[PDB]
RNA sequence: AUAGCCGGAGCCUCGGUUGGCCUCGGAUAGCCGGUCCCCCGGGGGUCCGGUGCGGAGAGCCCUUCGUCCCGGGAAACGGGGCGGCCGGAAAGGGGGCCGCCCUCUCGCCCGUCACGCACCGCACGUUCGUGGGGAACCUGGCGCUAAACCAUUCGUAGACGA
RNA sequence: AGCAGAACUGGCGCUGCGGGAUGAACCGAACGCCGGGUUAAGGCGCCCGAUGCCGACGCUCAUCAGACCCCAGAAAAGGUG
RNA sequence: GGCGGUGCGCCGCGACCGGCUCCGGGACGGCUGGGAAGGCCCCGGCGGGGAAGGUGGCCCGGGGGCCCCGGGUGUUACAG
């Protein structure tokens, strides 16, 4: 009932388009290591490209300006804004099934991630091409926790490896379970073939 | 399903010791038709029951006639649905919805 | 015992860019994507199931809190297995986003 | 001329009403590609017009009717020649196309040109589609196909149908 | 590394199309994004069709470039595409899915019966291991 | 620091929903899983199998009409009752393990016996739901006997507040 | 010159509607109150109804890319991109 | 109780008929160049030719070592 969904290899806008239309259907989508996500063109590119962003403030008082945010997760969040009808009540109750989060927090780390294979680089973009990663982008532009996401990612990357490596014991103890015993299951696993579950 | 009455409604009856349900009318649009046939041709339905004898008279309580016919066409059919393999405990079955089950993609 | 209807979402009446017609309803079926696979529930009655203050009657039980908006699903929309239904009263905007049960019992199978 | 979808050859054959001058006057035969016959007659009367004292008043059509390939399974080689118009001046080219009929290597020429010169198809005159054989190409690009052994596989798959299974698991995987 | 490569001869299953879920063999390659193909025992006439529809299989079937359909198919029953397709792991996987979508209600319940005892056993067969390990890791 | 914590039933109000997936990393001109014959303190290397992923999200798990007996298959380690013990810190679980005094091969799959308002064709049915909040009623146990502001004073401060 | 003065026709003035982000003159089309259907011009990644087509063929890398009449900005020349 | 008329307190359902629409599934026929192509009858049979995107066979080279990859001649040879 909540979309989890992973923001490595996700192009910004591809990605925010199909977020910003299924959050406004009702459901709560969580978007997740948003420093993953990268975009198209060279990184000189896209600085610039954020740069003349942050040039873009209140004359008068920058303190009512644009608040150019710098992580990676609020980036993604102020792109899909734009992409939804925000000054309206219903757009407003939208954001609030929006959740973005840099690295992958302790509630979403032992779970199943999607992954939108419309919205990914490896799909939409040729292999002669440049793009620019996010969570780079943000750490050269003002972000201060580039380093200390990646130590924190870094811890989870084998605690979940001790559980892979472990559940791949435990099914391999599975798969061995049916060797010793296909004469007496050979009832059900026929009936599971001749309506196509094994085959 | 047993036969088709005069008005149009569906004269339905599956056991009554599986589905718990008795010589009973029911209209044919709210009908999922299962794939699922069984030979009925060599039953003896009664000629007297029909669309009148369904029919609501004016606190419901069972009359013997209902009690001998309910007993007199399920001893034809009950027989008939044990020589298919788990039949009837797909009758005593209740149909559902799960996540991911789409009535328009499955086929019946 | 357990559900006898299919989701969907009610994401807005049928309009334009500039004019909306709120006396038609799209509806996104959970399960359909494409054009060719909205004819199944073509006729079928859609209902938006939602609660109020006073209690009010209910067939066949105890007076209930529950209300509903019955309908109809009139013909397909789009291409992507979006599809139009009209109801008898016009769906509230507040429903905008929320889950309405489309039945199958409008059967012609 | 709209070149919408494939085109089509006609064979539209013409001639000058009878005159009190001129008993029966010469008949005119052309190789015309269009989708339909009645913008093929239309497209007849334009080149007609040109290289003779010929209007459609003055005219009229004696056989508008559509010529079959002779060899639509046998890949075949075609040499296109060009007459279009450029926002500075016109030219002429020599272009090649490897396609089973003629009327598709017209087609190919048409949305090829488009593509490479932005040309619209009312700028371009088609005048001769001949074929030519496989050791009398110039193009290194049609020529790199003939090749007994020819061997090559689908390096990057792009994968399609990838809004069925919009939200997935697996990381799709482009090589096969 | 490619293993499979687009040559005279190979037989491919089609993606999509009004030809799709069959097998066809190629014979000549027209363009770079289209080749001319044919299927003479697969119901599939002589035609031109892209590498868009198909995907190519490890079979190869050996005749010249542009032979006649009468050779094709004399190569299609010499190699006997027909029998080893269905040996072919693709193939088993493939058919099980219309067998799945044809699945009766009927047979959805059977399956259903049946996975259970069958995982119940399974289950009750891995419990016996991982307390048998237990006592073989002390 | 706090003049509330644990465990039972009824009434108003707020509402949405109608089974859960408990997780490697990562590539895309490449991958995945096992054998370890090999080398060191988990990695590398080799080999074997799949690769339009079937150790597949086009997927997996559970499945519920209920009660009474009897017979067959599994099961004897197993289902369910309290205390600890540790593993969790990026926004942290009633997660697992040790022993308990009672429980049955009842659990589940096949087949017999019988019963269950059979409400006489009809709708918001069917859950998450001991849901959140609020008064009042319950029963007992466990407990705690505080701060802020005004006033006055200070002048490191000050238009008044602060 | 969004300047002044003429010829034909059409519009605004006197006129709402759909589209061009907006807009007196542009495109389509003119108006009693409604239901169903179908279109014009325009569009169909999100705002925003509609391509979530297994769309076809090619071109293009910009450290100032480009994106739709009216229309809202550009030239001569040069480039072994 | 039966016939005719009006209406059901409220919430609803179904059936058939007619009108206006959108969509689908079957079967039949005409024209062409009286279709073009294409399939079968040994390559349909016989005779005569031609080259190449060169199949046997020959030569050279390289990879294990008995098949494959290149280059050259050729005219069906064990493919076309």
């Amino acid at each position: 009932q909540v979309l989890v969904l992973d923001g490595r290899g996700h192009l910004l806008g591809r990605l925010a388009a199909i977020v910003a239309k299924q959050v406004l259907l009702g459901r709560k989508v969580v978007v997740v290591r948003c420093e993953g996500i990268n975009i198209s063109g060279n990184f000189y590119r896209n600085k610039l490209k954020y740069l003349a962003f942050l040039r873009k403030r209140m004359n008068t008082n920058p303190s009512r300006g644009p608040y150019h945010f710098r992580a990676p997760s609020r980036i993604f969040w102020r792109t899909v804004r734009g992409m939804l009808p925000h000054k309206t009540k219903r757009g407003q109750a939208a954001l609030d099934r929006l959740k973005v989060f840099d690295g992958i927090p302790p509630p979403y780390d032992k779970k199943k991630r999607m992954v939108v294979p419309a919205a990914l680089k490896v799909v939409r973009l040729k292999p002669t091409r440049k793009f620019a990663y996010l969570g780079r982008l943000a750490h050269e532009v003002g972000w201060k926790y580039q380093a200390v996401t990646a130590t924190l990612e870094e811890k989870r990357k084998e605690k979940a490896k001790i559980h892979y490596r472990k559940k791949k014991q435990l099914m391999r103890l599975r798969k061995q379970a049916e060797k010793n015993v296909e004469k007496k299951i050979s009832k059900f696993t026929d009936v599971l073939k001749t309506h196509g579950l094994l085959v | 399903f047993l036969k088709q009455l005069s008005s149009g409604l569906l004269l339905v009856t599956g056991p009554l010791s599986l589905n718990r349900v008795p010589l009973r009318r029911t209209h044919q649009k709210f009908v999922i038709a299962t794939s699922t046939k069984i030979d009925i041709s060599g039953v003896k339905i009664p000629k007297h029951l029909t669309d009148a004898y369904f029919k609501k008279k004016k606190k419901y309580e069972i009359t013997e006639q209902r009690k001998v016919d309910q007993k007199a066409v399920d001893s034809q059919i009950l027989p008939k649905i044990k020589a298919v393999p788990q039949l009837q405990g797909y009758l005593r079955s209740v149909f559902a919805l799960t996540n991911g089950v789409y009535p328009h993609k499955l086929v019946f | 015992s357990g559900r006898l209807w299919c989701k969907a979402i009610f994401a807005g009446y049928k309009r334009g860019l500039r004019n909306q017609r709120e006396h038609t309803a799209l509806l996104k079926i959970e399960g359909v994507y494409a054009r060719d696979e909205t004819e199944f529930y073509l006729g079928k009655r859609c209902a938006y199931v939602y609660k109020a203050k006073n209690n009010t009657v209910t067939p066949g039980g105890k007076p209930n809190k529950t209300r509903v908006i019955w309908g109809k699903v009139t013909r397909a929309h789009g291409n992507s297995g979006m599809v139009r239904a009209k109801f008898r009263s016009n769906l509230p905007a507040k429903a905008i986003g929320h889950r309405i049960r489309v039945m199958l019992y409008p059967s012609r199978i | 001329m709209k070149a919408s979808g494939t085109l089509r050859e006609y064979k539209v054959v013409g001639r000058c009403l009878p005159t009190p001058k001129c008993r029966t006057p010469p008949l005119y035969r052309m190789r015309i590609f269009a989708p339909n016959h009645v913008v093929a007659k239309s497209r007849f009367w334009y080149f007609v017009s040109q290289l003779k004292k010929m209007k459609k008043s003055s005219g009229e059509i004696v056989y508008c009717g559509q010529v079959f390939e002779k060899s639509p399974l046998r890949v075949k080689n075609f040499g296109i020649w060009l007459r279009y118009d450029s926002r500075s001046g016109t030219h002429n080219m020599y272009r090649e196309y490897r396609d089973l009929t003629t009327a598709g290597a017209v087609t190919q020429c048409y949305r090829d040109m488009g593509a490479r010169h932005r040309a619209r198809a009312h700028s371009i005159q088609i005048m001769k589609v001949e074929e030519i054989a496989a050791s009398k190409c110039r193009r290194p690009a049609v020529k790199q196909f003939h090749d007994s052994k020819i061997k090559f596989p689908l390096p990057h798959r792009v994968l399609r149908r990838q809004h069925k299974p919009r939200f997935t698991t697996k990381r799709p995987n482009t090589f096969f | 590394v490619f293993r499979r490569f687009v040559e005279v001869g190979r037989v491919a299953y089609v993606s999509f199309g009004p030809h799709a879920g069959k097998l066809v063999a190629i014979v000549d390659v027209i363009d770079q994004n289209r080749a001319l193909v044919d299927g003479p025992c697969t119901r599939v006439r002589r035609q031109a069709m892209p590498f868009k529809c198909m995907q190519l299989t490890d079979f190869i079937l050996k005749f010249p470039h542009s032979a006649r359909q009468k050779y094709v198919r004399k190569a299609w029953e010499k190699a006997d595409i027909n029998t080893k397709w269905a040996a072919t792991r693709w193939a088993k996987k493939i058919e099980a899915r219309e067998r799945k979508a044809k699945m009766t209600d009927f047979d959805r319940y059977k399956v259903m019966k049946a996975k259970k005892m069958r995982n119940r056993i399974i289950k009750n067969e891995v419990k016996k291991l991982q307390r048998a390990a237990l006592l073989k890791a002390s």
